[PDB]
């Protein structure tokens, strides 16, 4: 030990990782990696405790002042080597200050070293791969080593697997300091070692750590692989280890040989250590074997041949297919691992036959075994079948092509029991219905997102798997009825959370039977039914989760296939001087391993510098008490390995879709008609779940032997469920049952008495029944009688919505009515069914007593809210029940009461929502105002580096508009509104709520509104407040999003908010004069496309109503005077910009119809969107690294930049030259004074512009420094393009190597400017490649281009030279521009790219 | 003092005070005894047969000699007062002790402010000196609002209304005009002014309601009475300004009551939100040290103290409670 490392080292060259310099390059990003790894515990949680909460507001200062932090942390490990105690509970926690230095030291370590190739290809875990691809990895290179399956000579084969027994435990700290000066600056190992020699306190006790390895620390991982390394060359030796590592000078890959002699050259042919697992296969030819056997035989006979005994085997597989103990074979491994053990002091690590598993393949031996990383593995070779479909990875000889063996999979004992306690672990906690089906959920996906296809083939697990579920879905019966239930709906299992449901996933065969797929719904024309027997498809099982992820081989195989793809795309790519866009790679993005995607995530270039990454991730089990059980990817790298949305879909439609699912719940109960998506890491309450499965679970298929009827109602209670009983005793309080029906009979009788004419009625008398009667659900009696004129000529009894009656049947003088209530279950709630039922039981009852043999029975299940009737009809009669029914039915003010409450128990939430469903009435004849707020309290906000973000506000506005009239009450929010007041945000919604108060006030009652509609929620409270002197205006919220928000892009409205110098009122029609062609509803849809537009694309909503020059608009008008059927094209386009920028956000092309809420030298076209270019000003990002002192700053005045980009070109590059000097006793502040717009001819990719300006003659010329140039492009790239270098360097390599580039980034939306320094060598490619167009070229190089430091400022501005004859634009004058001219210049003002001097004149019509 | 039981005729499940048995169809249960003199009481029922809601009575032994008897017209057992003196005192281990006094001493730390006088307004029936209270009974306030909201009038009876006080947080009671966001807000003056000078007149008639409240929501599962209890603590907590002996004797009360409230019925009785909002967020977020404390131990999942579960499904909309921002300067890495 240790003399093994030098030798190594020396060996590699190995050039040690130095003590972390004051300049160093990544320091920063070493930093915020190791803050971010820190923050990440906090992520998850809402409520922090208080040392939580400390913890987290140590990092974030660390964070908000690096630098200090950096110098703080450098001088820690320059001179600390005593530390704070360290708590253990095994898990370390460790003062959250030294853990900063910890983790930065972690970061820096695994960065440098990964940089310095210290740690060979055969150490694991890498960051190469998860796990699941180790293990594929590896039994690919077994197969593909040469021969490695022949056995027609004899050979042998033998994988040896076993642990390094106590290695951490074990360390030494003298040793490890020495070895650690081999790879380190000795001041940072005397860190390690020191930090590791602390006081450690448990319990009561705390003792010094004298030795072992404190595997808490952020940078034991390093240690931990530092030291295994040692024991890696003691086992391999060092000529081995070299075969193995390669050349440091060009290493090989995993398990990959520079030549097949060395591959052979040596028995052991594959090596590898998971942490203090190792992996050994060896091979002998038939002679070596037995040689090194009679070595080992001689120093240990076996005269009885018991060396089978102790002989640890894998018991996981079918006796045929493990190891078979012949004793040739026996021997052989116990010689293997004889020889290996004696290699290793164990001082270092304990060896122990006892943990290890010794696989022989041989002519007696068909199958190689091993486990790894949670898998049992067992590798069969095609040749050997003779000696078989689930969880199987084909093994391809890579030289052949054919698949030459199978390796068999199945999940581990250990892993397998590990998930049988988790699951037993859920039942027997401290629970909420969904939480303990959220818990199982959390377990099945992490087991299932790891094991994947081996799962299937372990019979064992998968009967875990199915008990598991049957515990669960147990534990939540047993919390409904101490009774348990007859049968149980799955719907209430498996229906996903946002419809009520526990949203548990399965892995078990589960029938959904064809009784649970029944569902109804009630029209204003009748009553429709669906049941499975009316359909001819499949019969429905639960999905599981098996069929949802893609198994290991076929991510592997793909990712395989993706990234060839990818670096052949790449190619391809570069190869036309071209930057691989993402959209070439659309259809790839969500496959690989790393996933696609991860090419093109913002955070890439600093993940760069996260090395480790994964011990890192697997080693958080020693520091952090709760970890993610997916330890073993991250998303970060990785990018995302499953998706289960498919699941989810699939679950709904199993069950038959919301329709169905809902049927079973008491949504009808409510009375919404359609389903939106709104209760509410969230639980429902079991009270409120309970609820809303009421109709489902509380019912005679599922509870039987205990039927009650509930006192005061007609609810049967079929046991005692719990929380059940009470929630439908509050929602029926105050005998809202009784009050429901005579509330529906005194509606009837009045509808009745309004048709004594019509229909030949005499009286109609109310009857008074009995107090219990409305719920006496065995009997009844009439509640209204009605005499006849004269005579009634009456059909025999129908039901309400049958349209066929013959009004022969009897002749009747006296007509009853009966209405009936009920409150139906899943089982039972056919209203139809019922009331024709109840009605010729009752009406041949002998106690019932009605009045005459003639009349009619009205039935509503309240529940349900349906309704039906049932019996005698004269003609007339049948269509005004009809008509009272439906009128009653939604305007009852008792069925009113019941579903606000049955909403309220059910926590849904009030006056109603404004919504698709109602939408309409928006332009009926009630006077109504939407407000919105959203633009009251507007901001701009300045952010620095830092993370300090100051906000300044502007002028606002309230949005208070009349849907109908198109009356636009804008009040302006002026800035002053604000002085001096805090919580503005707030203050805002309660200023904007008087206003509008106010705004009705100063209405005549004539036309004051009946109701308001906020468009945010927040604005209900203050409103309500607000408007108590008007009680009869209702204050509703809508979940629609409307786009009033969107006002401020109009431009006249925009004009007279940012005007304003006071508060001021200001009225418009927002509909101009569309209602003299129109209607309101017309106008609206069309007003509301028109603002989605310019909220979904401001700049190409502008450009379609700006188009034809000659439409414009009047002056009392916000939008122009377009003709029917321009309106109609304009449209069109609105439709096609929101879902173009829709399919161009979520990538989808063109799909379903449900809505949502001459040629050349077209310049013109580039004209008008140019006069848009300033509405990108309103987002600059300035590209900033952290700030260098010793470096130049350069600023641009605000006030240039802003003429800059007004006088630009959406699609061609334009560009002017910057002069400046240093400021007064600042060198190295240099200010930008003067941009020089100079004749130029630009390009999409490109600028030909001329040389440097002579300016020597103008005055306060004298001081000026050249400092560069400045240019728009539209590409954003993150160095100078090539083209920028070869421009750059004709302007300015033989005359001031220092000038910057400055690169405007512009697009809709935005500018991003980035400045840049250019190297020599730099230059001098930019030398040999002139005229250069693309982004790339043959010799180019990002790193020909370094960060130069940028700021803007509004404190100082600048001035423009121009060229004398004001022309610097030569597009359209090419023949004339000469590039390499001696032009002349003066102050002005730049004129803009299409101005009138640039460009070819436009005829106009004479006015 | 002495309840008798006249008999018992069908099985039921007998409440006293923060106790519970189960008598059954014709035991011989002929009452309770021993009763301690101090406090107010509740006796109450539910019937074997799940066809009934929670009922009972409160009473004060000083104020009478009462007896339960079942009526099997009405079907439920009735409270009685023995007018005649002697014709009680006739009216013999059957007779039950009442139970030795807790060392917490709950019953009178649920009931401390809980005055027989008081009860008696609020659930107002003048011919008796008990108080009759069931699952199913509305407010006053609820009353009032329905016919706010919105041919035969024919009354309901006013016994079955709870009269609580009126407490309505968006109500020109509680809301000054021209001070709607100062009193919206700080609700100062709606609980100074107008609760405790105005209508309780002091701290103990306002924690007699609220412990009131909070004992039938309890024990009848009653809505208005949760209501109620969480109106009335919800109000104080919206105070900046709040006597500083009444902030003290809240902490106990409520601790008293989550102490007692019984698992199973949290679920209906407590109310997220506004637990939430008083404990973490209102102007007495600080003030309720020992609630706060059994809070967070019996009930951490209603606080969202259950310190992590993956999301399972791999979408924002803009946020109300922020400026709009119009538009920046943003300096950072590419």
């Amino acid at each position: 030990g240790s003399g093994v490392m030098v030798e190594w080292l020396e060996s590699r060259s190995f050039s040690p990782i130095p003590f972390p310099p004051l300049t160093y390059k990544n320091d920063t990003k070493i930093l915020v990696l190791a803050l971010e790894d820190l923050k990440d515990v906090y992520a998850s949680k809402v409520r922090l405790n208080a040392s939580e909460r400390e913890e987290l507001a140590l990092i974030e200062e660390a964070y908000d002042n690096p630098h200090d932090t950096l110098n703080r942390i450098k001088k820690y490990l320059l001179t600390q080597r005593v530390f704070k105690p360290v708590d253990i509970t095994p898990v370390y926690s460790v003062d959250p200050l030294e853990k900063i230095t910890d983790a930065y030291l972690d970061q820096y370590l695994w960065y440098e070293a990964d940089q310095r190739k210290l740690f060979p290809n055969w150490i694991k875990p890498s960051d190469s791969e998860i796990p699941p691809l180790l293990v594929y990895k590896w039994t690919q290179g077994i197969n593909n080593l040469s021969e490695i399956w022949d056995v027609s000579r004899g050979q042998s084969a033998v994988l040896l697997e076993t642990t390094l027994g106590e290695m951490a435990e074990k360390i030494d700290f003298t040793l490890l300091n020495r070895l650690l000066r081999l790879i380190v600056d000795p001041n940072i190992a005397d860190y390690i070692t020191a930090k590791n020699n602390v006081v450690i306190n448990f319990k009561d006790m705390s003792h010094v750590n004298k030795y072992g390895l404190i595997r808490g620390l952020k940078f034991a991982s390093f240690i931990f692989q530092y030291y295994g390394l040692v024991i890696d060359l003691l086992l391999l030796g060092q000529e081995r280890a070299t075969d193995l590592a390669g050349p440091a000078n060009n290493p090989n890959e995993f398990m990959q040989f520079k030549s097949k002699e060395v591959e052979k050259a040596h028995p052991i042919r594959l090596y590898t250590r998971y942490l203090d697992r190792i992996y050994m296969l060896f091979h002998f030819e038939e002679d070596e074997g037995e040689e090194l056997t009679d070595e080992y035989l001689a120093e240990n006979p076996d005269p009885n041949f018991e060396n089978s005994i102790g002989y640890n085997n894998r018991k996981c597989w079918p006796k045929d297919s493990r190891m078979r103990l012949i004793r040739q074979d026996v021997n052989l491994g116990r010689a293997v691992f004889w020889e290996i053990q004696s290699r290793v002091p164990t001082s270092l690590t304990s060896i122990k036959w006892e943990n290890a598993f010794v696989s022989v393949y041989s002519k007696n031996n068909p199958n190689l075994l091993f486990s790894m990383c949670g898998f049992e593995v067992r590798i069969l070779p095609r040749q050997r079948m003779e000696e078989n479909d689930e969880g199987v990875w084909d093994l391809v000889d890579e030289r052949t092509k054919q698949r030459t063996a199978k390796a068999y999979l199945k999940v581990s004992e250990e892993e397998i029991k590990k998930f049988d306690s988790r699951i037993r672990g859920i039942l027997m906690a401290s629970t909420t219905f969904t939480k303990v089906a959220a818990k199982w959920n959390t377990s099945l996906i992490s087991l299932f997102t790891y094991f994947r296809e081996a799962i299937v083939a372990t019979e064992p697990l998968l009967d875990i798997l199915v008990k598991g579920e049957t515990r669960i879905q147990n534990r939540v019966k047993l919390g409904l009825n101490s009774k348990m239930p007859t049968r149980f709906p799955p719907a209430v299992f498996y229906t996903p959370k946002e419809l009520g449901g526990l949203g548990m996933i399965s892995a078990s065969h589960i029938l959904i039977p064809a009784s649970d797929l029944s569902w109804s719904k009630q029209t204003d024309t009748g009553i429709t039914h669906f049941r499975a027997g009316m359909t001819h498809e499949d019969e429905k099982l639960i999905p599981t989760i098996f069929r949802y992820i893609t198994t290991w081989e076929n991510e592997f195989l793909d990712s395989q296939r993706v990234w060839a793809e990818y670096a052949t795309k790449r190619q391809e790519a570069i190869q036309q001087n071209r930057r691989l866009a993402f959209e070439e790679l659309e259809g790839s993005w969500d496959r690989g391993i790393p996933r696609i995607s991860t090419l093109f995530q913002r955070d890439r270039h600093t993940l760069a510098y996260d090395r480790g990454h994964r011990i890192r991730r697997e080693f958080k089990q020693y520091s952090l008490e709760r970890n993610s059980p997916f330890w073993w990817t991250n998303s970060h790298h990785d990018g995302k390995l499953w998706n289960l949305n498919a699941y989810r879909t699939d679950v709904i439609q199993a069950l038959g879709g919301i329709e169905t699912i809902l049927e079973h719940t008491l949504f009808k109960g409510t009375g919404f008609n359609s389903w939106e998506g709104l209760f509410w890491l969230s639980q429902i309450p079991n009270r409120r779940f309970t609820l809303w499965w009421s109709p489902t679970i509380n019912r005679a298929n599922v509870y039987v032997g205990f039927l009650v009827q509930l006192d005061l109602t007609g609810i049967f209670l079929h046991g005692k469920i719990p929380t059940l009983k009470i929630s439908l005793i509050q929602i029926f309080r105050a005998h809202l049952w009784q009050k429901i029906h005579e509330s529906i009979v005194f509606d009837i009788c009045q509808i009745l008495d309004g048709e004594l004419d019509v229909l030949q009625i005499e009286s109609v008398t109310k009857e008074t029944v009995h107090p219990r009667k409305s719920y006496k659900m065995n009997s009844s009696a009439a509640d209204i009688t009605m005499e006849s004129v004269h005579e009634w000529e009456v059909s025999k009894p129908s039901l309400l919505h049958e349209t066929n009656d013959s009004f022969k049947g009897l002749i009747t003088n006296k007509m009853w009515f009966d209405v009936q209530l009920r409150y139906g279950d899943y089982d039972s709630h056919d209203i139809s069914r019922y009331v024709r039922a109840k009605f010729l039981d009752y009406t041949t009852d002998n106690v019932s007593m009605y009045p005459s043999p003639t009349g009619v029975m009205i039935g509503i299940d309240l529940a349900y809210n349906m309704y039906d009737a049932y019996g005698n009809w004269f003609n007339g009669l049948k269509p005004l029940i009809q008509n009272s029914m439906r009128t009653i039915m939604k305007a009852n003010p008792a069925l009113y009461v019941l579903r606000e409450r049955i909403r309220k128990g059910l926590q849904i939430y009030q006056e109603p929502f404004l919504n698709s469903s109602n939408y309409a009435e928006l332009f009926n004849n009630d006077i109504k105002l939407f407000v919105d707020d959203t633009n009251v309290y507007r901001v701009t906000v300045h952010k620095t580096f830092e993370g300090n973000v100051a906000t300044k506000a502007i002028n606002g506005c309230i949005f208070t508009l009349n849907p109908k009239t198109g009356h636009l009450f804008l009040k302006i929010i002026h800035t002053s509104v604000w002085a001096g007041q805090k919580r503005l945000s707030q203050l805002a919604k309660w200023k904007t709520a008087e206003e509008v108060s106010a705004l009705v006030r100063s209405l005549p009652k004539e036309e004051q509104p009946k109701q308001i509609i906020v468009t945010r929620k927040a604005m209900l409270d203050p409103l309500e407040v607000h408007m108590l002197d008007f009680p009869n205006i209702a204050i509703r919220p809508t979940e629609l999003r409307l786009p009033f928000s969107a006002a401020m892009s109009i431009d006249k409205l925009s004009d007279v908010v940012m005007k304003a110098t006071e508060p001021q009122m200001v009225l418009f029609n927002i509909y101009d004069d569309w209602l003299d062609r129109i209607s309101s509803y017309t106008a609206f849809s069309r007003l509301t496309l028109l603002l989605r537009a310019l909220k979904t694309n401001e700049e190409s909503a502008k450009m379609i109503l700006l188009s034809d020059p000659t439409i414009t608009i009047k002056s009392y008008h916000l939008w122009p005077s377009f003709t029917d059927e321009q309106w109609i094209t304009i449209e069109s386009q609105m439709r096609d910009l929101i879902l173009t920028e829709y399919g161009r956000k979520y990538n989808v092309n063109i799909s379903a119809l449900t809505q949502t809420e001459s040629s050349k030298n077209e310049w013109r076209k580039s004209a008008i969107a140019n006069t848009l270019l300033y509405l990108r000003l309103k987002n600059i990002y300035v590209s900033a690294d952290d700030f260098v002192e010793e470096q130049n700053v350069y600023v641009l005045p605000k006030n240039l930049l802003k003429k800059f980009i007004e006088i630009s070109d959406v699609k061609i590059q334009v560009a002017a030259f910057i002069y400046g000097m240093s400021a007064k006793d600042h060198p190295k502040v240099k200010e930008i004074k003067t941009v020089v717009l100079v004749p130029q001819l630009g390009h999409v990719g490109s600028v030909q512009i001329s040389n440097i300006p002579d300016i020597g003659d103008l005055p306060d010329t004298e001081g000026l420094e050249l400092l560069g140039w400045i240019h728009t492009q539209t590409e954003e790239l993150k160095f100078m393009a090539a083209s920028e270098v070869a421009t750059h360097s004709k302007l300015f390599a033989d005359k001031k190597r220092d000038c910057i580039d400055i690169s405007i980034f512009s697009t809709p939306g935005s500018v991003s400017l980035s400045a840049y320094n250019l190297t020599d060598e730099g230059y001098q490619w930019g030398e040999e490649n002139k005229d250069i167009m693309n982004v790339l070229s043959e010799g180019f190089e990002p790193t020909f281009s370094t960060h130069a430091q940028l700021l803007l400022s509004d404190r100082i501005t600048g001035n423009f030279i121009i060229p004398s004859g004001n022309v610097w634009n030569y597009t359209f004058m090419g023949t004339a521009f000469n590039q390499e001219g001696d032009y002349n210049f003066k102050y002005g003002i730049p004129l803009e790219f299409y101005n009138e001097m640039h460009r070819p004149v436009h005829f106009l019509q004479f006015s | 003092n002495t309840v008798p039981f006249t008999s018992a005729p069908i099985e039921v499940t007998i409440g006293i005070d923060q106790y519970s048995f189960n008598v059954k169809e014709n035991q011989p249960f002929h009452g309770i005894k021993d009763i301690p003199i101090g406090h107010v009481h509740v006796i109450h029922f539910q019937h074997a047969d799940n066809s009934s809601m929670r009922y009972g009575y409160w009473f004060d032994c000083r104020m009478g000699n009462f007896y339960i008897q079942y009526d099997p017209k009405d079907g439920l057992y009735k409270m009685m007062e023995e007018r005649d003196g002697a014709k009680f005192e006739n009216i013999r281990q059957m007779m039950v002790s009442y139970p030795k006094i807790d060392e917490d001493d709950t019953w009178y730390n649920l009931t401390e402010f809980v005055q027989m006088d008081k009860i008696r307004k609020i659930v107002r029936k003048d011919e008796n000196q008990f108080s009759y209270v069931d699952s199913s009974m509305t407010t006053v306030q609820e009353n009032e609002l329905l016919k706010s909201s919105l041919e035969a009038k024919n009354e309901d009876d006013p016994a079955h209304s709870l009269n609580y006080t009126v407490i309505n947080f968006k109500s020109r009671e509680a809301i000054r005009p021209g001070h709607e966001m100062e009193d919206f807000l700080d609700k100062s003056y709606y609980l100074n002014t107008v609760m405790l000078q105005g209508i309780f007149k002091n701290s103990s008639n306002y924690f007699g309601e609220l412990q009131f409240a909070f004992l039938n929501a309890m024990f009848f599962g009653n809505y208005g009475s949760s209501l109620q209890w969480h109106a009335m603590i919800e109000l104080i907590c919206s105070s900046a300004t709040v006597p500083k002996h009444m902030l003290d004797k809240l902490d106990e009360i409520l601790y008293y009551q989550i102490k007692t409230l019984p698992e199973q019925y949290s679920d209906i009785l407590l109310n997220e939100r506004v637990w939430n909002i008083c404990l973490y967020s209102s102007f007495q977020k600080n003030s309720l040290h020992n609630t706060e404390k059994i809070m967070e131990n019996k009930y951490p999942e209603l606080l969202g103290k259950d310190n992590d579960d993956a999301l399972i499904y791999g979408d924002d909309e803009d946020d109300e409670h922020n400026p709009t921002i119009v538009g920046g300067l943003y300096y950072q890495r590419p």
